[PDB]
């Protein structure tokens, strides 16, 4: 039958505005087409690893639900958004679990994500209590108290506000530029899936 | 929940908000030294602001961690840089008097101006002018004239200075915990905490002094011979069993003795191996210097050159709209970005000088992931060193036949050899008695054994004992003649220099055997050898983290400062020395017989 109602990876591979790793942004992707080949063709790609997948099989595979999270990191932390890493993001703002099915895309976004006065709109968390669990977000801005005393609130001594900023500039080297990264997590269940690729005749 | 976590906690954020402030502070120093216009001076200064008060607030914050129990040794470390109080532990009235004084002291240094008495309608500087005649003219008193009145101005004018200098300075470094300033200078290559790798502040004076104590008979050779070699240019005023006359020695002040190969050349008659020709005939721009030098580190093992160098570095003079500082410079901005501030022309010191300075970046590049205050170099020495160990390799006739500026068909005879070691004893070990002299005076004047009326009686004292070289009239304590060099009229460590000229044989030596090199040390060259290159990567990328000692144990398989590499770099021409000082007398007497 005819191909319609394809789904919406151009408004995720190419969104005006990410977010930060913090509150990364997630999308369901349900009751439509799957044509991954936009995906392939959206720009050059520093890391198209997937893990439990073959990146070719996708188009012809049928997944119940994909999920789509966006968000903006550094170039050195790339390599954390992977299964079995650790470091600031892959402890306290994005976490892949160890059986994770699916696919983790990043690409350079200097002409769009860093500023001269540099970019303070970009956050990570650099202080939790505890590591994160897989596909958990924490956007609480709570004081982190790292000493014994109670912070009260009010930042001082021992009281780290725990959200920081990615202060990007255009003349970071290549480790410490913005990344966009778009973690692709299909997910097969009981019901019928209803995320499959396009047919021919 | 320990002060130890707090301490990891604290040094996270100091690492962020640090690594921010510094790229912003490095970017307008950036921006003021490609271009100096007066909205990037007011710009370099209000970052620079923002970054000694962001290092302020830090290190109040920082000094609420004892150290006493803290058990890892990068976070002591960091802890140990970050809690220094500087000139903040004195009171304010005193901290603003050393404030004024350092800046007075900088500004008749850099403004003072001694010209000819009877002709005073305009004066003559001492960065344009003083350092043309102190090092080109063959004339006796003309030399005697600028020597003296640019010491008997400046002394007079900066002696009572330096009577405070020294006891603000004094006092700052007692009660920063130190016996004296001395000891605070002395304190860079200290190292507590580490088993069989410890090193004392105290221990540096006696292994200065063991080195130069087999430092002396080779320098005895060459001061020989220089002294015979002058006595030929000027024939009554030099004795044969004296020192030499102070202002005869090429320099200012005696630092180094590299423009005296025109007067004391082995053999006039061979030509260098000076390779600006070959580079001017095949048109080799600034831009295929910096890429030759990138292929001999790529060569060696270590990293290419990142994009934002070779997008963001000036490489070549900007222009006579556009001014710029002109001095080599190798810039660690912070946030992967590295830069070359210079100003290439086409020279074959330019390339060998854009080796040294892509060796600093090497460095800089290879301690990158290391925490932001121990990205530097384990010790003052080791960053210099491994900048001069390309400049030594870089300028062998085996590497300048390799990538095609000397023919193939040159002949490496004996004699050019003799030339080219003659030429680097006069450079590297002419200047270690005086960096020896002037840093254990300013030891001693530190640690108060030497008297206060003592000064000068005792300076030239050393001169003609160390260094072998006698002054021309006597000088009371009028005068502040140690005062007239830069490093010391601007509070800067000395002893650097010494231990780099040190480091720097050692690790040619390390890097030599590691490369299998079958002849004499100075025609080593570590171009295509990776396990040199591994081998010196091991040390590189350790930054500040681990102690001097294991970096040099990583390199050199010892311990501690060796003057063996540096004797066995100058073999042949300790050998040709012994030979043709058979005549003349070997050794100084201290007595005034030259003058
Ligand atoms: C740096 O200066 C501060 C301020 O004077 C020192 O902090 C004081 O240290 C003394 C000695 O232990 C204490 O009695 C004071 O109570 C401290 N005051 C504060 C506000 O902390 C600090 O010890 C100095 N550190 C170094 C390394 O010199
Ligand atoms: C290091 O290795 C390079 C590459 O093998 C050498 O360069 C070659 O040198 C021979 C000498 O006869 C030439 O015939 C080749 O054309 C050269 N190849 C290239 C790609 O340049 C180089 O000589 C070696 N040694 C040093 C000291 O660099
Ligand atoms: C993708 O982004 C570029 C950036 O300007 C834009 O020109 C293009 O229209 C976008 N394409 C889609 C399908 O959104
Ligand atoms: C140097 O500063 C001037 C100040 O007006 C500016 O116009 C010029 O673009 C600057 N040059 C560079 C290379 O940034
Ligand atoms: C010191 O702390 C760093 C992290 O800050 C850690 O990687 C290292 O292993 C620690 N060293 C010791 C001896 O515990
Ligand atoms: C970077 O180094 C590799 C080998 O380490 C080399 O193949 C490559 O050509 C170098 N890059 C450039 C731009 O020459
Ligand atoms: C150079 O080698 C020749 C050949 O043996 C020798 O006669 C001459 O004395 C040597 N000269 C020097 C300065 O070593």
């Amino acid at each position: 039958p005819n191909i319609t109602n394809l789904c919406p990876f151009h408004e995720v591979f190419n969104a005006t505005t990410f977010a930060s790793v913090y509150a990364w942004n997630r999308k369901r992707i349900s009751n439509c087409v799957a044509d991954y080949s936009v995906i392939y063709n959206f720009a050059p790609f520093f890391a198209f690893k997937c893990y439990g997948v073959s990146p070719t099989k996708l188009n012809d595979l049928c997944f119940t639900n994909v999920y789509a999270d966006s968000f903006v990191i550094r170039g050195n932390e790339v390599s954390q958004i992977a299964p079995g890493q650790t470091g600031n993001i892959a402890d306290y703002n994005y976490k892949l679990p160890d059986d994770f099915t699916g696919c983790v895309i990043a690409w350079n976004s200097n002409k769009l994500d860093s500023k001269p006065s540099g970019n303070y709109n970009y956050l990570y968390r650099l202080f939790r209590k505890s590591k994160l669990k897989p596909f958990e977000r924490d956007i609480s801005t709570e004081i982190y108290q790292a000493g014994n005393k109670p912070c009260n609130g009010v930042a001082g001594p021992n009281c780290y506000s725990p959200l920081q900023s990615y202060g990007f500039r255009p003349t970071y080297g290549v480790g410490h530029q913005p990344y966009r990264v778009v973690v692709l997590s299909f997910e097969l269940l009981h019901a019928p899936a209803t995320v499959c690729g396009p047919k021919k005749s | 929940s320990t002060i130890e976590e707090q301490a990891k906690t604290f040094l996270d954020k100091f690492n962020h908000e640090a690594e921010d402030l510094f790229y912003q502070s490095s970017l307008a120093s950036w921006n003021y030294n490609t271009n100096i216009t007066e909205e990037n001076v007011q710009n370099m200064n209000n970052a620079g602001d923002k970054w000694s008060a962001f290092l302020k607030e830090q290190s109040t914050l920082a000094q609420m961690y004892p150290l006493q129990e803290i058990q890892n040794l990068t976070v002591k470390l960091q802890l140990q840089a970050l809690q220094q109080n500087g000139s903040s532990v004195l009171s304010e009235d005193k901290s603003k008097r050393l404030n004024t004084i350092l800046n007075t002291m900088s500004t008749i240094y850099s403004t003072g101006k001694v010209c000819n008495p009877d002709n005073p309608q305009e004066c003559l500087l001492l960065e344009p002018g003083l350092n043309e005649i102190m090092a080109n003219s063959l004339d006796y008193n003309e030399r005697l004239w600028a020597w003296e009145s640019w010491r008997s101005e400046v002394g007079k004018q900066l002696r009572p200075l330096y009577e405070e200098y020294v006891v603000l300075k004094n006092e700052m470094a007692r009660a920063n915990h130190y016996e004296d300033y001395g000891d605070y200078w002395r304190g860079d290559y200290e190292v507590n905490g580490v088993d069989g790798y410890d090193y004392s502040r105290g221990q540096l004076i006696e292994d200065v002094e063991h080195t130069f104590e087999e430092i002396k008979p080779l320098y005895e050779h060459l001061h020989a011979y220089v002294r015979a070699k002058l006595m030929n240019a000027y024939p009554s005023y030099i004795s044969p069993i004296g020192c030499l006359p102070a202002h005869l020695l090429g320099d200012m002040w005696g630092r180094f003795w590299t423009n005296l190969y025109s007067l004391t050349v082995p053999f006039g008659q061979k030509p260098n191996i000076d390779v600006t020709d070959a580079m001017v005939d095949q048109a080799w721009d600034a831009q295929r210097i910096f890429k030759e030098a990138e292929k001999f580190f790529v060569s060696v093992g270590l990293p290419n050159m990142t994009q934002g160098f070779w997008e963001n570095s000036m490489l070549t003079d900007p222009g006579n709209v556009q001014k710029a500082v002109c001095h080599p410079t190798a810039w660690d901005l912070g946030k992967g970005d590295f830069r070359i501030l210079m100003c290439t022309k086409v020279t074959m010191d330019d390339f060998l000088t854009a080796h040294h300075e892509m060796g600093h970046i090497q460095y800089d590049m290879a301690y990158a992931a290391q925490p932001f205050l121990l990205r530097n170099g384990a010790n003052e020495g080791f960053h210099e060193a491994v900048g001069e160990i390309m400049s030594l390799s870089a300028a062998t006739p085996k590497h300048l036949k390799s990538i095609g500026l000397l023919s193939p068909d040159f002949q490496e005879d004996n004699e050019t050899e003799i030339n080219f070691l003659l030429k680097q004893a006069l450079t590297i070990v002419g200047t270690l008695p005086f960096t020896y002299m002037l840093e254990k005076w300013r030891w001693m004047v530190f640690k108060g054994e030497i008297p206060k009326d003592q000064w000068m009686k005792k300076w030239w004292e050393m001169k003609r004992e160390i260094v072998g070289v006698v002054e021309p009239v006597p000088h009371d304590e009028t005068y502040c003649d140690p005062a007239s060099l830069f490093h010391v009229s601007n509070d800067y460590s000395f002893i650097r220099y010494y231990t780099r000229t040190l480091y720097q044989f050692q690790f040619q030596e390390a890097l030599c055997q590691a490369a299998k090199h079958e002849g004499p040390l100075h025609k080593c060259d570590i171009s295509n050898s990776t396990e040199a290159g591994q081998k010196l990567f091991n040390m590189l990328r350790l930054g500040k983290s681990e102690p001097w000692t294991l970096a040099l144990e990583n390199v050199v398989g010892a311990k501690n400062m060796n003057v063996r590499p540096l004797l066995n770099y100058f073999e042949p021409l300790f050998t040709w020395l012994k030979d043709q000082n058979k005549n003349s007398f070997v050794g100084w007497s201290t007595d005034w017989s030259p003058y």
